[PDB]
């Protein structure tokens, strides 16, 4: 199934994935296509940030769902 | 405080958490909901909602900065996580989800979505085929693109702007395979509370790493949003008021967070910087966080707004409804009140202290420089008592000390033992002195006596010097006795004493007093009928000094002449 990710330039890219794919697998495909290291990407869907270790089916992500990619501004 | 509200203690690198906590604390409808969560059988160590109830309770009731110590512990964090620098919006997405799930099965269930959840549509049209797809999704925030846009208006325009699904991003229409398509997004619902995340980062190909975008980006005070809805509403326009500005100073993965708010919703802004709340001006919360100032380069360059919080004009009253103690359940107030009492039992592991440099006046009436280490969130009594076990106490004496604020060698007031150390003036002009109260000034007679300020000066009333001191004066006393006391307080030679002169001083104007008329009357040392934050009149001593000196300045000096 094909999902969408909104990138850091606000453009929509496609990803070919399966429901059993883990979040890390999805991030690896985003790295392959966009170049962003997995350890800096965060994916937001329906307000919940997707968590490493869980799968797309856990979040009811389906064909044509859009994920929002962001990165971090750390402070302390 | 100086503002009504108080801040939060920093554990090490918890400024993002303090900022976000203040943001949610002034979401009054959410605070009222959090108070109502069932935490009666919950363990303090493992209850996120209960820890949130504690932080909210203390932020409402206390007037000293609030610790978030238990809050990170309930997250399951060790103390190594208390020095982690994190993203405030990431913490928002995790905390709000965790609490929304914990509110499920309770009475305030669905509160977070009612306040933050919105809906949007993703329309997809194929360019070469009759295939139109339709997808409705939820969201709790909006990631607005920053680079190349001038203000929020342009960034919302670009968000709903139609994008092209071309080349390697062809649309999988299933039947017709990958097709060239057009993707568009429109808004169906804008929640009562709008969290906007400014996408302040990009990939820099020159350094092969991600970079914070410190360019200029304007956000309006009033936000019109009916332009970007699919179906509008003439009876309820999507008009928003700015409620919070989360500012981030610094690097991509390091820096410091601050939060600006107008909690009441009226326009009276104030700044929350960890354990310090301080009023400010609307221009400091808005215009000065557009940022993208690359000139005169200091922190300002990478200091700019990161997260914006708007509230719908028509929802301002329900979201910011006032919170009394009739909104707080009994068992929570008593859980926390009876929770503190177990701490009057318990030397090690203290604390985020500050260094306090001041003058210590001894029993022999001479000065000693001393630097103490009190709790930054402690009071004056803590500082005085901290002094008592760092000095000699006199063999026997009053044993009670006092703190004086001295500007220009005059005592301009005594500080009560209640005053919090944070509210002491940090100005350069101020010098604080701790001295032991003399015996005749401990329990002084109110009707007849009074403690007056004495200071030295030299022929000009503003040319003050030496060491000021407090002197007890008795009603109707003959002045030769007051001089008798003053002399027993300086202890220099008898010869220098008759040279003295004595005067009453008020507002630069001064009147000398007769040493032989003996006229002591308390009415002469009292202000103008109405004034007390007006300089207290004081008694001045006129004579010559013993003072330190400084180098000779030449390297070509002095004169001026035009020879022709």
């Amino acid at each position: 199934m094909q999902i969408f990710v909104k990138t850091l330039t606000g453009k929509t890219i496609t990803l070919e994935v399966e429901p059993s794919d883990t979040i890390e697998n999805v991030k690896a495909k985003i790295q392959d296509k966009e170049g962003i290291p997995p350890d800096q990407q965060r994916l937001i869907f329906a307000g919940k940030q997707l968590e490493d270790g869980r799968t797309l089916s856990d979040y009811n992500i389906q064909k044509e769902s859009t994920l929002h990619l962001v990165l971090r501004l750390r402070g302390g | 405080k100086h503002t009504g509200y108080v801040g939060l203690k920093n554990q090490g690198a918890t400024c993002y958490m303090n900022s976000l906590l203040q943001t949610l604390f002034f979401t009054n409808q959410l605070r009222k909901a959090v108070y109502m969560m069932p935490t009666e059988g919950d363990d303090s160590s493992k209850s996120v909602p209960l820890a949130l109830q504690r932080v909210f309770y203390e932020l409402q009731h206390s007037d000293k900065p609030v610790g978030t110590k238990k809050l990170t512990k309930s997250f399951g964090w060790e103390t190594l996580d208390s020095f982690m620098q994190h993203d405030v919006q990431e913490l928002c997405r995790v905390l709000l989800d965790n609490v929304e799930n914990k509110m499920k099965g309770t009475c305030v269930e669905g509160t977070i979505p009612k306040l933050f959840r919105g809906k949007m549509v993703s329309y997809i049209q194929c360019k070469e085929v009759d295939y139109r797809s339709d997808r409705r999704e939820d969201y709790y925030d909006i990631q607005l693109s920053i680079k190349g846009k001038k203000n929020i208006f342009e960034s919302f325009v670009d968000y709903v702007a139609v994008e092209q699904l071309d080349g390697d991003n062809k649309y999988d229409a299933g039947e017709h395979g990958l097709q060239e398509a057009e993707k568009g997004v429109k808004f169906l619902t804008l929640p009562p509370v709008l969290h906007l995340q400014l996408m302040r980062f990009m990939y820099d190909p020159q350094t092969d790493q991600n970079i914070k975008i410190n360019d200029r980006f304007e956000f309006p005070e009033q936000l019109p949003l009916d332009e970007f809805l699919q179906k509008t509403d003439p009876k309820d326009p999507a008009n928003y008021i700015l409620h919070a500005v989360l500012v981030h100073s610094g690097d991509n993965h390091g820096g410091h967070y601050v939060v600006y708010l107008n909690p009441k919703g009226d326009g009276k802004w104030c700044k929350f910087d960890d354990d310090v709340v301080s009023r400010c001006t609307k221009e400091e919360a808005i215009e000065h966080n557009y940022g993208g100032h690359d000139d005169d380069l200091s922190v300002r360059h990478c200091t700019n707004a990161y997260m914006l919080v708007y509230i719908r004009e028509s929802k301002l009253s329900e979201v910011l409804q006032a919170v009394t103690d009739h909104d707080i359940p009994q068992q929570l107030v008593e859980r926390l009140q009876e929770e503190k009492r177990i701490e009057a039992q318990k030397i090690t592991d203290f604390e985020n202290r500050r260094s306090f440099k001041c003058i210590w006046l001894n029993s022999q009436f001479r000065e000693e420089e001393i630097t103490l280490y009190p709790d930054k969130h402690g009071c004056v009594r803590d500082l005085l008592e901290e002094c008592k076990k760092a000095v000699e106490l006199g063999e026997k004496a009053s044993g009670k000390l006092r703190l004086l604020e001295i500007v220009s060698y005059k005592i301009i007031g005594v500080h009560q033992e209640d005053e919090l150390l944070e509210c002491l003036s940090p100005a350069t002009s101020r010098t604080f002195r701790i001295e032991e109260i003399p015996l005749d000034q401990v329990d002084i007679d109110k009707e007849n006596e009074m403690l007056v300020t004495v200071a030295h000066f030299h022929k000009e009333v503003f040319g003050t010097f030496g060491i000021p001191f407090l002197l007890r004066i008795h009603q109707g006393e003959h002045f030769r006795e007051v001089m008798k006391r003053i002399q027993s307080l300086l202890d220099i030679q008898e010869k220098e004493f008759e040279k003295f002169k004595f005067a009453i001083v008020m507002m630069g104007r001064h009147q000398y007093i007769n040493e032989d008329e003996y006229e002591v009357n308390l009415k002469d040392f009292e202000p103008q009928p109405g004034n007390m934050s007006h300089p207290r009149p004081w008694l001045g001593l006129d004579h010559f000094n013993k003072a330190p000196k400084r180098s000779r300045y030449t390297y070509l000096e002095k004169a001026i002449k035009i020879h022709n």
